[PDB]
C-alpha cells in the first residue's frame, strides 16, 4: 500500500512539518513493502527535492502548478490527481493554514475518509484509527473510516517526530491539472506594530492573556515584567485588540519562543495554537483561576489564583 | 446584495463532566451552549459591509442544529442580522463537518447570496472544515483564515489577507462570490459579551439518507477523557504562591 504525504513550503523554504508527516507515514505503514510517496506542489518546487530526499521517502513527486506557493484550487486539483495516480490508502496533510484552504473541499467531492487535527494514528489490523480532540481539547475522540479505501487526515503539527538522515527516493515530475484558479496570490505582508524586541531570542517571558480583562490592566504586568527582568508577551487576543504589538504574540500565528527557558502564563487558557509557540519551554508556570484550563496539562507549576492578586504580591515581594 | 453567514452554537463543558454510558459523547447535562466565538467576528464583518454600503445588504444567519440554537440566532438578529434560518431534523444528529457542509449548501443554493462567511473553526470540535466543505459543494472560490477583507458589495473580486503561521499575512485577490472563513481579530465586534425561519430537511430536498452519522466521513468509536499532563499545583495563600514563583525565578 501507499501513504501519500503532501509537503509544505512557503517563501522558498520547506516547512518542517513536512518531515513530521513523513515520520508519521513511516510509523503508520503495515509492512516494509509499503511505500511513502511525498508530493511537493509549486511552480518552482524542484528547488525542494534535496530537502525532501530524506529518510522514509520512497517516491518524491514534484508537481508543477500555476502558483509559486499555496493556492487552494491548484492544490485541490493536484492532490486529487496524486490520489488518482497513486491509489494511496492514507493521505497525510499538515493541519496548517494552507491545508485549511482545501483539505475539506477535497474530502467533500469524493467521500474519502476524512479527519482533521489528528494527533494519534495507528492501524489496528487493517483498520485505520485516528484520534483527535473534542470539546475544546477536553476529550479524545477516536474515529475510524469504515469502508473507505482512501482516508485523508490532517495532522497536528509538532506531534510526530521526523526521521533522521538522507534518503534516495525515485523523483518524478508531473504537471498539475490545468485549472484556472479563482484566486491570485499577491504580497506577503508583515503588518505594522512596534518591534523593539525579538521574542524568539529571549529566555524569560511573562505572557498575558484574555484573563487580564481590560487594556488598563496591561500596564501593571508590563511593570511586573520590568521588575522581574522578563519580556512581556501575550496571547493572540491581546495582540488582536491592539493592546500589545503583534511582535509580542506567542503561538502558531505569532512567534515560537525558542530561546525561552521560563515562561509565566497569566490568564492564558492554553489553546493548541498558543501552546504551539511555547510548549517546548522547560519551565512553564501557569496562573489561571480555571483548573480545567488546558495550560495546566503542560505547565510544570500551576497556581490556581487571581492573576491581579498574584501580580501585586509578586511586585511587592520583588521590590 | 446578500451576505450569508453560517453560524454554529457551540458547547463548552462544565467541571466534572462525564462521558455518556455508550461512550460516544459527553453527557449533555454538562454542556453550556453559546455562539461560536469565530461567528461574532464573521457576523461583525458582514455588518461592517452592510454599514459601509449605500446599497442594501441583507445579512442572513443560518445554522444547522436543534432547537436550542434559536437562542443564538435571536441574538444575531438583535445584533442587526436581517434574517435567521435554522435547519434541522433529528435525522441530522451526528452530521460531521462535510455533511453539515452539504446541508448548508442546500440553503445557500436557495438564498443565492453574494458572499458566504463561515468561522475558521468551532471552539468545541475545531474541525476547521465546515466552511470550506460548503465552498466545495457550491463550487465557489474560497479562502480560509481571513484576517482582512477589502470588498465592496457588487464587486466581482475582493482582496483578503490570510493569517499565516509565524507572524505573516498573505494578500490574495479572490473572485466573488466566494466562501471565506473568518479569523479572530479581523474586527472588534461591538456587542462583545423578526422570527427565526425554521427549515426541515424536506424543505431543502434532503432525507435521513443524506445526513447524520451514517453519511459522515468518519465514525466515532469512542470519546474519552485522556490522561493528560499534570502540573505541580502550588497551594496556599497568595503570599506563598508568589513566594514559590520567585523561588522558581531565582532558580532560573
Ligand atoms: C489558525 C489559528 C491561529 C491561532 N494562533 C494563535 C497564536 O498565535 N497565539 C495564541 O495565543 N492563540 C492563537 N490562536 C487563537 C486561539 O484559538 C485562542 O483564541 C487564544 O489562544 C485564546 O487566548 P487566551 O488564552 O488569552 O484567552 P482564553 O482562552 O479566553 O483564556 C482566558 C483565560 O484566563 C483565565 N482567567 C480569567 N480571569 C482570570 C483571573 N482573574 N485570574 C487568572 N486567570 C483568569 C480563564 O480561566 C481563561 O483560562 C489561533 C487560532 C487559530 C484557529
Ligand atoms: N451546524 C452548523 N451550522 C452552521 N454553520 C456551521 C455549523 N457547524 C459549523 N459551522 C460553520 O463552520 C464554523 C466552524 O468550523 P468547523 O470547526 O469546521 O465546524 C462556524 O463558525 C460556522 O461558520
Amino acid at each position: 500500500s501507499k501513504i501519500l504525504v503532501i509537503a509544505e513550503h512557503r517563501r522558498n523554504d520547506l516547512r518542517p512539518v513536512s518531515l513530521e508527516l513523513i515520520g508519521a507515514a513511516n510509523g503508520l505503514k503495515k509492512s516494509g513493502e509499503d511505500k511513502v510517496v511525498v508530493a511537493v506542489i509549486g511552480s518552482q518546487a524542484d528547488a525542494f527535492v534535496p530537502a525532501l530526499s530524506v529518510n522514509g521517502v520512497d517516491e518524491l513527486v514534484v508537481v508543477k502548478g500555476s502558483s509559486i506557493d499555496f493556492d487552494p484550487d491548484v492544490f485541490e486539483a493536484s492532490v486529487s490527481a496524486l490520489i488518482a495516480a497513486h491509489n494511496p490508502s492514507v493521505v497525510l496533510l499538515p493541519h496548517s493554514v494552507d491545508s485549511l484552504g482545501y483539505a475539506s473541499s477535497l474530502a467533500s467531492k469524493t467521500g474519502y475518509g476524512f479527519a482533521t487535527d489528528v494527533y494519534i494514528v495507528e492501524y489496528q489490523g487493517d483498520e485505520l484509527v485516528a484520534t483527535r480532540g473534542g470539546y475544546n481539547q477536553k476529550v479524545n475522540v477516536e474515529v475510524d473510516f469504515p469502508g473507505k479505501s482512501t482516508v485523508v487526515l490532517t495532522i497536528r503539527p509538532s506531534v510526530f517526530k521526523p526521521l533522521e538522515g538522507a534518503g534516495s527516493p525515485v523523483v518524478s515530475n508531473v504537471d498539475a491539472p490545468s485549472v484556472q484558479s479563482r484566486s491570485q496570490n499577491k504580497d506577503y505582508v508583515e503588518v505594522g506594530g512596534g518591534n523593539d524586541i525579538d521574542i524568539t531570542t529571549v529566555d524569560f517571558i511573562m505572557s498575558i492573556g484574555r484573563g487580564i480583562g481590560e487594556e488598563t490592566n496591561v500596564e501593571q504586568f508590563r511593570e511586573l515584567a520590568d521588575e522581574a527582568g522578563a519580556t512581556l508577551c501575550c496571547s493572540k487576543p491581546i495582540a488582536d485588540a491592539g493592546w500589545l504589538p503583534k511582535s509580542r504574540q506567542v503561538g502558531q500565528s505569532g512567534k515560537v519562543v525558542g530561546s525561552c527557558k521560563l515562561y509565566v502564563a497569566m490568564g492564558i487558557s492554553g489553546s493548541i495554537q498558543h501552546m504551539a509557540g511555547m510548549k517546548h519551554v522547560p519551565t512553564i508556570i501557569a496562573v489561571n483561576t480555571d483548573p480545567g484550563a488546558s495550560i495546566f496539562t503542560i505547565a510544570k507549576y500551576g497556581i490556581v489564583a487571581d492573576i491581579f492578586d498574584i501580580e501585586e504580591e509578586l511586585k511587592a515581594q520583588l521590590a | 446584495m446578500k451576505i450569508l453567514v453560517a453560524v454554529k452554537q457551540t458547547a463548552a463543558l462544565e467541571e466534572d463532566f462525564e462521558i455518556r454510558e455508550d461512550g460516544m459523547d459527553v453527557d449533555e447535562d454538562f454542556m453550556m451552549y453559546d455562539l461560536n466565538e469565530w461567528d461574532d467576528f464573521s457576523l461583525e464583518e458582514a455588518m461592517k459591509i452592510k454599514e459601509s454600503s449605500d446599497t442594501d445588504v441583507e445579512v442572513v444567519v443560518v445554522s444547522v442544529g436543534p432547537d436550542r440554537v434559536d437562542e443564538s440566532l435571536r441574538k444575531c438578529l438583535a445584533k442587526g442580522a436581517d434574517r435567521a434560518v435554522r435547519v434541522w431534523d433529528d435525522a441530522a444528529e451526528g452530521s460531521d463537518a462535510i455533511v453539515v457542509g452539504r446541508i448548508l449548501t442546500e440553503v445557500i443554493k436557495k438564498e443565492a447570496p453574494d458572499m458566504v462567511f463561515a468561522g475558521v473553526q468551532s471552539s468545541d470540535q475545531a474541525y476547521a472544515s465546515t466552511g470550506i466543505s460548503v465552498a466545495s459543494y457550491l463550487n465557489w472560490p474560497h479562502a480560509a483564515v481571513v484576517a482582512d477583507l477589502q470588498y465592496k458589495p457588487g464587486d466581482n473580486k475582493a482582496v483578503i489577507r490570510r493569517e499565516l503561521e509565524g507572524g505573516m499575512l498573505q494578500e490574495v485577490e479572490i473572485n466573488c462570490p466566494a466562501v471565506l472563513t473568518i479569523q479572530l481579530g479581523i474586527n472588534k465586534p461591538r456587542y462583545a459579551s423578526k422570527p427565526i425561519e425554521e427549515v426541515s430537511l424536506a424543505d431543502i430536498g434532503l432525507s435521513a439518507n443524506d445526513v447524520g452519522a451514517a453519511q459522515s466521513m468518519s465514525r466515532v468509536r469512542r470519546m474519552y477523557i485522556p490522561e493528560k499532563g499534570r502540573a505541580t499545583m502550588i497551594e496556599g495563600t497568595i503570599s506563598e504562591q508568589a513566594a514559590k514563583i520567585i523561588q522558581i525565578i531565582n532558580e532560573f
